[PDB]
């Protein structure tokens, strides 16, 4: 009775009878852009159902040596459905979004994921390891796409800054022996009402494993990780020809 | 003082106390600021609260 | 007009963002109530989900047997203004007579005030924040002696006229704010407000600042928010020939009327340059100090 | 006199103890009452938990 | 203060809240102006106005 | 003057007058203190007093 869930939005439908209760970021629901906030003029367009829905993207591996991953935020979704194409054709847009992390084992399998979400996630680089070189992350690396990229070293978040302290954002974890999935709802964050879905990621996903996943010789060994995702609240504007980058 | 709205705080839902001697507020002091604190936004942002003597997972 | 029923029942273009938490007054630490043995089944405070992602709500009161304590113990001191407003420094700028760097009596400093870890550190424990600051010049020889030489600081936004000699007519700051001041005179010092084009100053930009393929060529400007960017500083010795002396201009800032979010993890590994989180990797270092055993102290 | 709050609102000195339990006349058996057929869900008095 | 009236500005369609501390007001400082303004002056003298949404020659 | 209250004497038996332009009211000036004063604490600190011109011990 909060260990079952049902999120519902578009046509798409999710299901769990292993939840954790649901994280809100910082407290607050998705919403609109008000009028006073705005400062473009132009009427925005609120596509609702055909953009806002749960779109699976991705599935990942867990293994004993895995070493966690990230994605990016619009980035993940510019080139599907029909919210791409309204992140392409559009200069402006804006949204939040509802993320849903699967991960189901056995009651004899065991390990715990960190899932959190942490704005304006600047990638750093190891500077040609002696660290007298200003060597600079390629594109692959910072918008990294639908499939993700895995971290180099998680300890520092290939930034320079302790994942110890990542639990200071938005987060849930994936404690096999408790519940099998992570759900955080985001609301948009940023500096300006509204962005380019294409040159600015607003937020990245974490999914790291903290304490590695185990199991005796037998056991199902192929335990996936699957990362669905839902846009919220929607709105595009600065309409022209469609642009991928 | 009659002056004008331009500090980085003009509208914040914390009312400071400053001093200051030009037309533009931002010359001011920092004065004090209002001791108010919300943890749960980082603490506690779950959807569907879950009390202290019950058990969090039911 | 509208008819059909899911457009005159729908939630587009709700403007009003729900917020499931609101702040209370708390000047002082809170208080500690008597609390008893209890012996219950049910009632289970000690126990928790910490995969949830909330904090423990677990108290004193509920965990040993506890007396009254009155706490008036203030949290005055933690407050944004009361952490960020103390001047540090932020900025050096060298004006030498035989030299590499500016030999000929002026010079050029973008402003950015990621130079210098202390401050840098501090401010990057929040995403972003909008502030004033004060801004205080102190200016002598390179061994700390104060000279009679006169000096013209200026500043100039982005689009403006930079300074490229120590005679440029750029100097007649007829539009741009200058200050003149004498090393003898005590350190100059102005409020500056909030002047960036957004809402507030962001420590952090996953992103790029223009359209276009992201080639490996073009990789420095990861990170570059213009909005960021508010000009430069320009100091100039007065005079058509050389000055007597070699100076040195020290740059504090002190921040007031502050208001920031998205706290975030704080730096654990060595800043090595001003525009990125790059650490040197084959020193990746332990966030805190070590020991041999988990068993022994 | 008393003063801090944990010796006022203390249980010390309780002489009085408190009884789960209080007896009742039972000069006879116990009578048997008509039953019937019961097919219920949720009600299982055969079930204990020793 | 009761001083003199010999600032450039007085009797101007806009007023000023100024600082002086001298008998004559032209040592004052600059204050604030009043922002009132008349694009029309410029943008638009005509004899006969012309809406927006007519055809300017008719 | 709407300061903080962060003197060493705040909540003392004594009230002083003093001077401050500061938002902390330790940077106050020492002012002057209250003319109160308590021998008997020190001598004669006896729990059942004696008068005067009684023998001391009886
Ligand atoms: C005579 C005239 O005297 N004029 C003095 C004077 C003093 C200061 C001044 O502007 C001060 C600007 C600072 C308040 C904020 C600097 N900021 C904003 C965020 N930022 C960032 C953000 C992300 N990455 C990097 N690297 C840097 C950064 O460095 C203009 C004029
Ligand atoms: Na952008």
């Amino acid at each position: 009775s909060d260990r079952v869930a049902q999120l519902t939005i578009g046509n798409s439908t999710i299901t769990t009878q292993e939840a954790a209760n649901i994280i809100v970021g910082y407290g607050e629901w998705p919403s609109y852009c008000s009028d006073s906030d705005a400062t473009a003029v132009d009427k925005p367009t609120r596509p609702d159902v055909s953009v806002n829905r749960f779109y699976t993207l991705d599935t990942k591996l867990w293994e004993k040596s895995s070493k966690g991953w990230y994605w990016k935020f619009p980035d993940v979704l510019t080139e599907t459905g029909v919210f791409g194409q309204n992140a392409q054709f559009h200069y402006l847009y804006r949204s939040g979004f509802c993320i849903h992390v699967q991960c189901n084992a056995s009651k004899f399998h065991q390990g715990a994921l960190l899932v959190a979400v942490l704005p304006e996630y600047v990638i750093g680089t190891v500077a040609g390891g002696t660290g007298t070189e200003d060597t600079h992350p390629p594109y692959k690396q910072t918008q990294p796409g639908a499939d993700g990229f895995e971290l180099q070293h998680p300890y520092v978040l290939d930034a320079g800054i302790p994942i110890s302290q990542l639990t200071v954002c938005p987060h849930q974890w994936i404690n096999l022996r408790t519940n099998n999935c992570a759900t955080i709802i985001v609301p948009y964050i940023n500096a300006l009402p509204f962005d380019s879905a294409l040159n600015h990621c607003n937020f990245g996903l974490l999914v790291v494993p903290i304490s590695p996943l185990d199991y005796d010789q037998g056991a199902t060994p192929v335990i996936p990780i699957t990362i669905t995702l839902a846009p919220m609240c929607s709105e595009f504007a600065g309409l022209r020809q469609a642009v991928t980058q | 003082s009659h002056e004008n709205s331009n500090s980085a705080t003009e509208g914040s839902t914390i009312n400071y106390t400053t001093i200051n001697y030009y037309k533009d507020s931002y010359a001011a002091t920092a004065g004090k600021q209002s001791l108010k604190q919300d943890p749960d936004k980082f603490a506690n942002p779950v959807k569907d609260i879950f009390t202290e003597m019950a058990a969090p997972l039911k | 007009g509208d008819r059909v029923a899911d457009v005159i029942e729908s939630s587009i273009g709700d403007s009003v963002s729900r917020a499931l938490t609101h702040a209370l007054p708390a000047p002082t630490g809170q208080n500690t109530q008597v609390s008893s043995h209890r012996l219950d089944t049910g009632k289970v405070p000690a126990l928790q989900a910490a995969e949830i992602g909330a904090s423990s709500n677990a108290s004193d009161e509920s965990m040993i047997e506890t007396r009254c304590v009155l706490n008036s113990h203030s949290t005055a001191e933690t407050t944004l203004d009361s952490f960020f407003s103390r001047a540090g420094l932020v900025g050096e700028i060298d004006l030498p007579l035989e030299g590499t760097t500016n030999p000929n009596g002026y010079a050029n400093w973008d402003i950015d005030i990621t130079g210098y870890a202390q401050m840098r550190r501090k401010v990057e424990l929040f995403t972003y924040m909008r502030f004033d600051a004060e801004f205080t010049f102190v200016a002598c020889t390179p061994t700390g002696e104060v000279v009679p030489q006169l000096l013209q600081y200026m500043f100039v936004p982005p689009g403006a006229p930079k300074p490229d000699s120590r005679e440029s007519l750029a100097w007649q700051t007829a539009t741009n704010p200058s200050v003149f001041v004498k090393l003898s005179d005590p350190p100059a010092q102005v409020s500056v407000p909030f002047m960036s084009p957004a809402s507030a100053y962001q420590w952090f930009y996953d992103g790029y600042p223009t359209f276009g393929e992201h080639k490996q060529e073009k990789d420095l400007e990861y990170g570059a928010c213009p909005n960021n960017m508010m000009g430069t500083f320009s100091v100039r010795t007065v005079g058509t020939s050389k000055s007597k002396y070699p100076l040195v201009v020290r740059i504090y800032m002190r921040m007031k009327h502050v208001r920031a979010w998205i706290p975030r993890p704080m730096r654990n590994q060595n800043y090595l340059f001003k525009a990125n989180p790059n650490y040197a990797g084959n020193s990746i270092k332990p966030t805190g100090a070590s020991r041999t055993a988990i068993t022994t102290l």
